[PDB]
């Protein structure tokens, strides 16, 4: 018993040398404070296992193999620290008995604890360990008692008693029948407070070693983890996960009297302590990066530059590059306060002879979107594009999973007729809605469209109607804000410079590899992210009247005048060029749109309406 | 460390961090680019036969060497919680010939310390293994992935010395 | 406008309401940051704190002022004119190893230059003087010069009595030369001068000097005196004679020393160096005559030892007295201090002198690069300097030290200039001041027997003195009891080399005039000592010793610098 | 088997603070500055002067302790490797030496402020660092034939204070630690308080004493010498009375204890 | 003891401007109607000269160095109130007055402590900490004719003080140079101990 006392002391020391965890208590205690009198932060602290190490090698050893031994005197000890520091006065009924300590969780260099779920063995039991896998199955969340409080009638006192369960302490006790008491120790009946009990949150997960591992085509190995408080629903199935935390045994075995000859062997599991994700899409920027991304937006033709750094290893196609760009952007989403809602994504597509770089070009997006998923026109039916029945429980389609992100679809003129039309709601509603044998729903599906197809004659046919050539309804065409046509040409000159460019190309070696061995200015991509999406969210570009002033005419003349134009002229073409302008303005960093943008995004409508500039 | 040797004639052709601290006319080839200068603050990745000498001559010198890789705070921090279990193979193939020209460029007191104990507690189970001669191949095998360049060698004149021992007493 | 639409092309059209536009001009206008500069750091402030609604409200804007703060606050804590024995001597060729490259250790011609002092008696705390302790050390001194000329003049201890009682009978007295009132106004007469005796001797009481009798004197203040005569009123002590006080002995040393000297020497002549500052105009602080003066001290004229009076850096020169310093473009980086003006200025200068000529320094106490600015002083730090240990040697001030077998008794204090004489008769007044000067000092056995010490004054305002710590005045007496070979003590007075009772004074003069002007400096040659030549004198007694006698082998020439 | 083969006042302080704490025992040696002297005694002044004021206020040593322990990292640091602490520590505590000596009433509230502040800080050790400092001290242990003669008195004795003191309510607890728990005897006067609480057990003259006890010992002899060592530097006051600059700083200190 | 009580009796620094000549007294980063502290450093209101650090702190050690050798002048007065002879005499005795019939004790018209004083006065006006506190004997009164007009803010104080942190540490650091050569400051304790020589 003596033992426990000097444990807490050793640690004390610890947090007295190494000060930055001090403040970290007294930063979330001051913030928590601060709201209350109005969220609200955890009372769980991260320590480096390293700074342990140099400080007492008998105390880290003994965490990292000692567990049940060391962790619990460890926490009191911060739980200490934590209530020394000064605190709000008069607290209510239920803060003065909480049963609420700090907890403990931990990061750096596990060494030969570090490990997946197929090795994990016998020999680790009762250690500290870190796993590595996929999580598979997630149970619901329940509550759990711990403490409960009681009002005796007649003598005015207030009681309370405390339970145990096998996954709550690291340390073994007589486990509880879960019962509450209704009668005093002298004869006095009780009354149960709840409000002043305390209960917690529970949750079971199960991880499982990654695919890429799998030997031999051998079944996989999976083992569960137990979670509670503050790290229930962190996670959901399909997650890349690395959990920290004790892996320990439970239960009878059979030796508590069974049939199996006690051939069967005792349960086990991991006590969550800590979890971290693991990036298999987010960045967050430092200082720095504000400063370059501020700087950069002040020259001349930000939008070339950033525009001829999309795939630089293809030729040509400028304009195609500038319309992805702007989309990546997108405008602006609007609520009206009648609960009307106006559309803010931009939607393209682009169709051509073969061989013309357009599965090629539509295959970079997936790349540098931070939400992106790809799809066959002809592999994917209009209920697995939008969503489906099951058992009642509806599952969700491509569309509904980019959410907030770009869905990619290649072979676009495959697809039939009775697919194609589940996508006119999604592409102007941004919902999905179902009504089938016991379902009523609706989903939400916000995301941009890009699209690639291959025109009815194998070729484009220049002497036959655009109508003829793109075989779709006029109410689908409607729906794209850009639809581009582009085709090859047989030239010399472009002939010569398309070849040397792949030829050039392909001379390519990376880095820290010798020769034949095995595997203006141009910002980098993993800049260009960063510039996106500090775009996205740090500005909201107003319009202006001096905007409207060219959208107006631009449009009216657009719609009037009698050409050979390749698209139906309809209502969505004004906002087409909101859309556009909106976006330019977002390149730019501007709080405002200006005559400037609207002139960029009329002149870049008209190239791919009219053909021609 | 002699001039005919082929591991230190290889060792010597690992590539470090630099830095320029002069313009220089002509000198883009280390660029790979020969036609161009080289200009203030370039940053490039240069063998250390050529590093060694541009750090030094002169005053500020051509070159500055920036903290590479291989002598990361993770990989001192890897080495100081178990030593037997690390994969040095994986992080450099000629670390303890590296480390020691790294020593006495900038003259590391605590460097110095590790790779003491490091290789004082890989010396150990490298003995093990030398020692176990058979009357057993996945286990010794396992560990024997992990050796440097250096530390084969002496893992290979043990045990050599041990078998023939053995085998002159049972003959 | 320009504020409001700068703030509004950067910030949002929500900026225009004009408390916030004042805010922000207040910060920008606070830091001298842009109004761009204020919206980056405003973005850098809307990072990090959950806050998506970082909304440009008085409140936030004020935790941005705090913001600014704490960054500002952080990048701060980030970021040949006359000669003495020319006609006897000739000059030496001095160190034939100078200008020799060769790195080998200098075997055979080292002279040696050894301290005749403890060092640790001058690292004393300045800056308290308590005036009992100033006292005993005034009584001291009458009282062993009591001790002095009652041995040599064989006189009972019953023969000295009480000058101030009322005596019919001649007496013997001994006391310090004060004036007869304690306000006296910078003018002492014969008739102005009284006699103080110590406590054991007359209770330190004063009595007037009648020197009526007396036709010759030379009398100074603070000078201890031996009086033969008698106080017959009780008013004044009838001066009938005064007893000259004996001079100290000479350094000796014995014949395996001095052929050892000579072997070192290879018989060849030693050749000393006397500098004394200001090494520097009083307009400008250019070393350019000490540059050519080191070149020629290396090339041609080679001496065995250079000794270098202060000050280096005088802290009433004019410029650093008016604080008009200025700049040095010669250097990347201003000096910030006079101590790092010395290391710009000196050091690179000095580290050029050869490795085979010794160099001894020594400190003045107007020198600003010494902090013990009392006299006596402390040795400068060598280190602090930078100045190779090979070479160069710091000696305090006064100092007394031994190069070969010649005793050297340097004093940069002036005590020439500021010793001033009362003197009666024809005989002493027709005899070169500085000659009865010198006497004065050996016969005091103190570099700086003046007391009070001198002032200078300007119209009145104090400038500087001799600053005297009285409780370490022992300290300044002649180290062993005898008089140095060669007694070295600067002043500002006109140059000179004598020899005065068979030691050889010189005062070098400054190294550079306060116009510009050259001014010079001293060339020691002194021939080896030779058993056979005859000018060492043998004293007898139990083991044979010879008198140096350096003044009968010692050239010197004061030469323009 | 294989095998292979001023400074002085630094190892002085280094020396004496090994233990943790000290019993101030050697006379200081070198230099501090007469601001640090000033700074340091009312630095130790301002603990003790809370140390009387919470037992006038007859608060408990853990209410002490919780009210002392925060001050030690602003005024007199504890459990500290630092030299500039350690010379703290001890200058201070031989200036109110100097200032506490001058009466009985003033050595009387001296003694009783510092000893208790010795067992707070004693309550800060490990007991390995105890075990240290009392052997360091060069502080009789009954034989095992001896304690099995009286080990029914000497478990009646502390049997009640092994559940109240060390929290060992279990009687098996109890008789297992008895078994591996040691007694020191020695003449009842020595531990007169221990026995009017009959808290030990007495035998023709001598007390029985557990290990786990006896504490107060160690802080009386601590609160003895130190009167004694006042007592001689009020006898040797005339010597400090040839500095004038140190007297007003103790009047100084002095005047808030009057 | 304030800065203001402790230094009530001490000189204060006046600077002399590099460029125009004219003095003026230096109280710090305060408020001043001849100098103006800013993130360059020391500036002249007269003239705008720009003082570099050497400037700054020659003159501070030239005053540092010219109350030293006053000190060492060895001015004597009798506090005998009727006779207060001033005289540089010292008698064998020291503190016997040398007016003949005076029982006044003889002292140091510019005392150690005086000296001391002074040197600390120097220091703190180069501290930062005090500098940022305003705790700085003051150069001028409210009533003073040369009282500024124009106050630096607390913050602003702390702004430049922060700015001038080197050449504030420089000048410091002349003074300090003196302070520790000053016999004044340290108590040692192995000579104090002789009743354990006993
Ligand atoms: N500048 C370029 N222009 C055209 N094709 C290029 C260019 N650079 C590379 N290619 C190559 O063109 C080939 C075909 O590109 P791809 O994107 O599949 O064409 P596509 O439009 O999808 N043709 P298709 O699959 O028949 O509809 C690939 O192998 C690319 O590497
Ligand atoms: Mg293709």
């Amino acid at each position: 018993d003596a033992v426990f006392g000097d444990r807490v002391r050793r640690f004390q020391e610890f947090l007295d040398t190494f000060t930055s965890y001090r403040d970290s208590v007294r930063s979330i205690q001051v913030y928590n404070s601060n709201n209350a009198a109005n969220n609200i932060l955890p009372h769980r602290i991260i320590i480096s296992l390293d700074d342990l190490r140099e400080f007492d090698r008998s105390f880290w050893s003994g965490i990292l193999v000692e567990p049940a031994y060391f962790i619990p005197p460890a926490e009191k000890a911060l739980t200490d620290l934590a209530d020394s520091m000064d605190d709000v006065p008069h607290p209510n009924a239920s803060a003065v008995s909480s049963r609420h300590p700090w907890k403990l969780s931990f990061k750096g260099s596990f060494g030969a604890h570090a490990l997946s779920p197929r090795t994990l063995t016998a020999q680790h039991l009762n250690k500290l360990v870190s796993v590595e896998g996929i999580v598979t199955k997630t149970s619901l969340v329940r509550p759990k008692l711990i403490r409960s409080v009681h009002y005796a009638a007649k003598t005015g006192r207030f009681h309370y008693r405390d339970y145990t369960d096998a996954t709550t302490t690291l340390t073994t006790r007589i486990p509880t029948p879960a019962i509450y008491p209704t009668e005093d120790t002298e004869g006095n009946k009780l009354t149960t407070e709840y409000g002043y009990s305390t209960f917690i949150d529970h949750q079971r997960i199960t991880v499982q070693e990654m695919p890429e591992m799998a030997p031999a085509g051998q079944l996989p190995r999976s083992i569960d983890v137990i979670l509670d408080d503050d790290l229930v629903d962190k996670t959901k199935p399909g997650d890349r996960v690395n959990v920290v935390g004790v892996f320990k045994s439970l239960g009878a075995g059979g030796m508590n009297q069974s049939n199996s000859n006690t051939l069967i062997g005792f349960k086990t599991l991991i006590l969550g302590n800590t979890v971290y994700p693991l990036h298999a899409a987010r960045q967050m920027l430092t200082d720095f990066d504000i400063r370059n991304i501020n700087k950069l937006s002040k020259k001349k033709d930000i939008f070339d530059i950033l525009s001829q750094s999309l795939a630089p290893s293809i030729y040509g196609h400028d304009h195609i590059k500038k319309a992805i760009l702007l989309m990546l952007m997108g405008g602006v989403e609007k609520n009206l306060e009648n609960g009307s809602h106006l559309r803010g994504d931009i939607n393209i597509l682009m169709v051509g002879d073969p061989s013309t770089a357009k599965s090629q070009l539509l295959r970079f997006v997936l790349n540098t979107a931070s939400l992106a998923i790809a799809t066959t026109g002809r592999g994917s039916s209009g209920v697995g594009l939008t969503a489906a029945v099951t058992t009642r429980r509806l599952e969700a389609g491509a569309m509904v999973l980019a959410d907030r992100g770009v869905v990619c679809i290649d072979e676009f003129d495959k697809m039939t007729d009775v697919d194609r039309v589940a996508i006119h709601e999604v592409m102007e509603q941004q919902t999905v809605t179902i009504a089938k044998a016991g379902i009523h729903t609706t989903l939400n599906a916000r995301c941009s469209v890009i699209a690639a197809a291959n025109p009815v004659f194998g070729q484009y046919d220049v002497n036959r109607d655009p109508h003829q050539n793109i075989a779709l309804p006029d109410s689908l065409l409607s729906r794209f804000d850009l639809l581009f046509v582009v085709t090859d040409d047989i030239n010399e000159i472009r002939d010569r410079s398309i070849s040397e460019h792949v030829l050039r190309t392909h001379r390519y070696l990376p880095p820290g590899y010798l020769e034949g061995e095995p595997v203006p200015k141009l910002v980098t991509i993993p800049f260009l992210r960063k510039y996106v999406q500090y775009a996205k969210e740090r500005v909201i570009p107003q319009l202006t009247q001096e905007a409207i002033n060219v959208i107006v005419k631009n449009y009216t003349d657009l719609r009037n005048d009698d050409n050979t134009k390749k698209s139906p002229i309809t209502a969505r073409t004004l906002e087409t060029l909101i859309r556009l302008a909106t976006a330019h303005a977002k390149v730019r960093l501007s709080k405002t749109v200006n005559k400037v943008d609207a002139k960029v995004a009329a002149n870049l409508l008209r190239f791919a309406l009219l053909g021609e500039d | 460390m002699g001039y005919y040797d082929i591991d230190d004639v290889l060792a010597d052709g690992t590539e470090f961090p630099c830095k320029f601290q002069y313009d220089i006319p002509g000198l883009g080839y280390l660029e790979n680019n020969p036609g161009r200068p080289i200009t203030k603050n370039t940053k490039l990745s240069l063998p250390l036969w050529l590093a060694r000498i541009l750090a030094i001559v002169g005053p500020v010198p051509f070159v500055e060497l920036l903290p590479p890789d291989m002598f990361s705070t993770k990989v001192m921090n890897a080495i100081k919680t178990d030593p037997v279990a690390l994969d040095l193979h994986s992080i450099n193939s000629h670390f303890f010939s590296l480390a020691i020209k790294w020593i006495m460029l900038f003259s590391e007191k605590e460097l110095a310390n590790v790779v003491s104990e490091l290789l004082l507690q890989r010396a150990q189970e490298l003995n093990h293994h030398a020692s176990s001669l058979s009357i057993t191949n996945i286990a010794t095998s396992t560990f024997l992935l992990k050796l440097e360049e250096m530390e084969k060698e002496i893992y290979k004149k043990s045990h050599e010395s041990y078998k023939d021992t053995k085998r002159w007493m049972f003959k | 406008m320009s504020g409001s639409i700068d703030v509004i092309t950067h910030f949002g059209p929500d900026a225009d309401k004009p408390e916030i536009i004042t805010a922000l001009e207040n910060l920008t206008k606070l830091h001298a940051l842009s109004v761009e500069d204020l919206y980056i750091k405003w973005e850098q402030f809307s990072n990090q704190r959950r806050q998506t609604h970082t909304d440009l409200t008085s409140k936030n804007i004020d935790e941005f002022k705090q913001f600014l703060q704490l960054q500002m606050e952080k990048r701060a804590n980030q970021i040949i004119l006359d000669s003495l024995n020319p006609e006897n001597i000739e000059i030496s060729s001095g160190n034939p190893n100078v200008g020799l490259l060769s790195t080998e250790e200098p075997s055979y011609n080292q002279v040696k230059v050894e301290p005749f002092y403890d060092a640790k008696k001058y690292k004393f705390r300045t800056m308290r003087q308590n005036l009992q302790e100033a006292s005993d050390v005034l009584d001291d001194q009458i009282e062993s010069f009591t001790k002095i000329i009652q041995n040599h003049y064989k006189l009972s201890p019953n023969d000295f009595a009480d000058p101030t009682i009322q005596s019919q009978s001649e007496i013997y007295a001994v006391g310090r030369i004060v004036p007869d009132s304690p306000t006296y106004d910078k003018f002492l007469n014969p008739e102005s001068l009284s006699l103080e005796t110590s406590r054991m001797g007359g209770v330190g009481r004063r009595v007037r000097l009648d020197l009526s009798q007396v036709n010759e004197l030379s009398f100074f203040l603070g000078q201890i005196v031996a009086f033969k005569g008698k106080n017959a009123n009780g008013d004044y002590f009838t001066v009938n004679s005064i007893l000259p006080l004996p001079y100290p002995n000479s350094p000796v040393s014995t014949s395996q020393e001095l052929q050892e000297f000579q072997a070192n020497l290879e018989g060849s002549s030693l050749k000393v160096i006397v500098t004394c500052g200001p090494y520097f105009a009083n307009d400008n602080f250019s070393l350019e005559l000490l540059q050519e003066f080191i070149d020629s001290i290396n090339n041609e004229v080679k001496p065995h030892v250079l000794i270098m009076f202060g000050p280096f850096i005088d802290i009433t020169h004019p410029l650093i007295a008016s604080g008009k310093l200025p700049n040095f473009p010669q250097f990347k980086t201003q000096p910030k201090t006079l101590d790092e003006l010395f290391l710009k200025l000196f050091t690179p200068i000095l580290k050029t002198i050869s490795p085979h000529i010794q160099t001894v320094l020594i400190p003045s106490t107007k020198d600003a690069i010494s902090n013990h600015a009392a006299y006596p002083q402390a040795s400068l730090i060598r280190k602090a300097l930078q100045l190779p240990k090979r070479n160069f040697k710091c000696m305090a001030n006064p100092s007394s030290f031994q190069i070969n077998e010649i005793y050297f008794g340097c004093s940069n204090v002036d005590t020439f200039k500021d010793l001033k004489e009362v003197i009666k008769g024809g005989t002493t007044s027709s005899r070169y001041r500085l000659d009865r000067v010198s006497e004065h000092i050996l016969q005091q056995r103190r570099y700086y027997p003046i007391f009070p010490g001198s002032i200078r004054t300007r119209i009145y305002e104090h400038i500087s003195g001799a600053d005297l710590d009285v409780s370490y005045l022992g300290l300044t007496e002649f180290v062993g009891g005898f008089s140095p070979d060669i007694m070295i003590i600067p002043s500002e007075l006109q140059h000179f080399a004598r020899v005065v009772q068979n030691v050889v004074v010189i005062n070098p003069g400054r190294f550079i005039r306060a116009t510009g002007n050259r001014g010079s400096y001293a060339q020691i040659t002194v021939q080896c000592p030779d058993l056979e030549d005859g000018k060492l004198t043998l004293v007898e007694g139990e083991e044979p010793v010879y008198l140096h006698n350096v003044w009968k082998r010692a050239r010197v020439d004061l030469i323009a610098s | 088997m294989f095998r292979q083969s001023s400074e002085e006042e630094k190892k002085l302080y280094a020396r004496l603070y090994e233990s943790k704490l000290s019993f101030y025992d050697l006379p200081p040696q070198g230099e501090i500055t007469l601001e640090q002297f000033e700074i340091w005694a009312i630095d130790r002044l301002k603990i003790l002067l809370e140390i009387e004021s919470c037992l006038s206020r007859n608060k408990s040593i853990k209410e002490i302790e919780t009210i002392i322990k925060p001050q030690f990292q602003k005024l007199l640091p504890f459990n500290t490797e630092s030299l500039e602490d350690r010379k703290k520590d001890y200058y201070s505590h031989f200036i109110l030496r100097l200032c506490f000596c001058r009466s009985k009433e003033l050595r009387e509230k001296f003694v009783r402020a510092e000893t208790f502040l010795f067992k707070i800080r004693f309550n800060m050790l490990t007991s390995t660092d105890q075990t240290k400092f009392v052997q360091s001290l060069d502080l009789q242990f009954i034989s095992n034939e001896e304690k099995a003669e009286l080990s029914h008195q000497l478990y009646q004795t502390v049997s009640a204070s092994l559940q109240f003191q060390l929290n060992l309510n279990e009687e098996h607890q109890r008789k297992q630690y008895f078994q591996q728990e040691k007694f020191i005897k020695l003449p009842f006067e020595n531990v007169i308080e221990l026995v009017g609480n009959r808290l030990v057990f007495l035998k023709d003259g001598y007390a029985y004493l557990p290990q786990f006890q006896q504490l107060n010992l160690l802080s009386n002899e601590f609160a003895s010498k130190l009167n004694q060592e006042l007592i001689k530097t009020y006898q040797y006051l005339p010597r400090l009375n040839e500095d004038d600059r140190l007297l007003p700083i103790l009047n100084h200190l002095s005047s808030g204890y009057t | 003891i304030t800065d203001v009580e402790r230094f009530k009796d001490t000189v204060t620094l006046e600077l002399s401007c590099p460029s125009c000549d004219k003095r003026f007294p230096f109280g710090g980063i305060v408020s001043s109607n001849y100098y103006r502290v800013s993130y360059n450093g020391l500036q002249c209101k007269h003239c705008e000269q720009l003082f570099t650090p050497l400037q700054l702190t020659s003159q501070i050690e030239h005053s540092i160095r010219a109350h030293i050798s006053l000190y060492y002048a060895g001015w004597l007065q009798c506090d005998d109130s009727t006779c207060g002879i001033v005289t540089r005499q010292v008698s064998v005795f020291g503190k016997r007055c040398l007016n003949d019939g005076c029982t006044g004790v003889m002292r140091y018209k510019y005392s150690d402590k005086q000296l001391y004083n002074q040197l600390l006065y120097f220091d703190s006006l180069f501290d930062c900490e005090k500098n940022k506190k305003q705790e700085l004997k003051p150069i001028y009164l409210p009533d003073d004719l040369d009282y500024p007009k124009e106050q630096l803010t607390e913050s602003s104080i702390k702004a430049l003080t922060e700015q001038n942190r080197e050449l504030m540490e420089t000048g410091r650091s002349v003074v300090q140079k003196y302070l520790n050569d000053c016999g004044r400051r340290y108590v040692d304790m192995t000579s104090i101990f002789d009743f354990m020589l006993n």
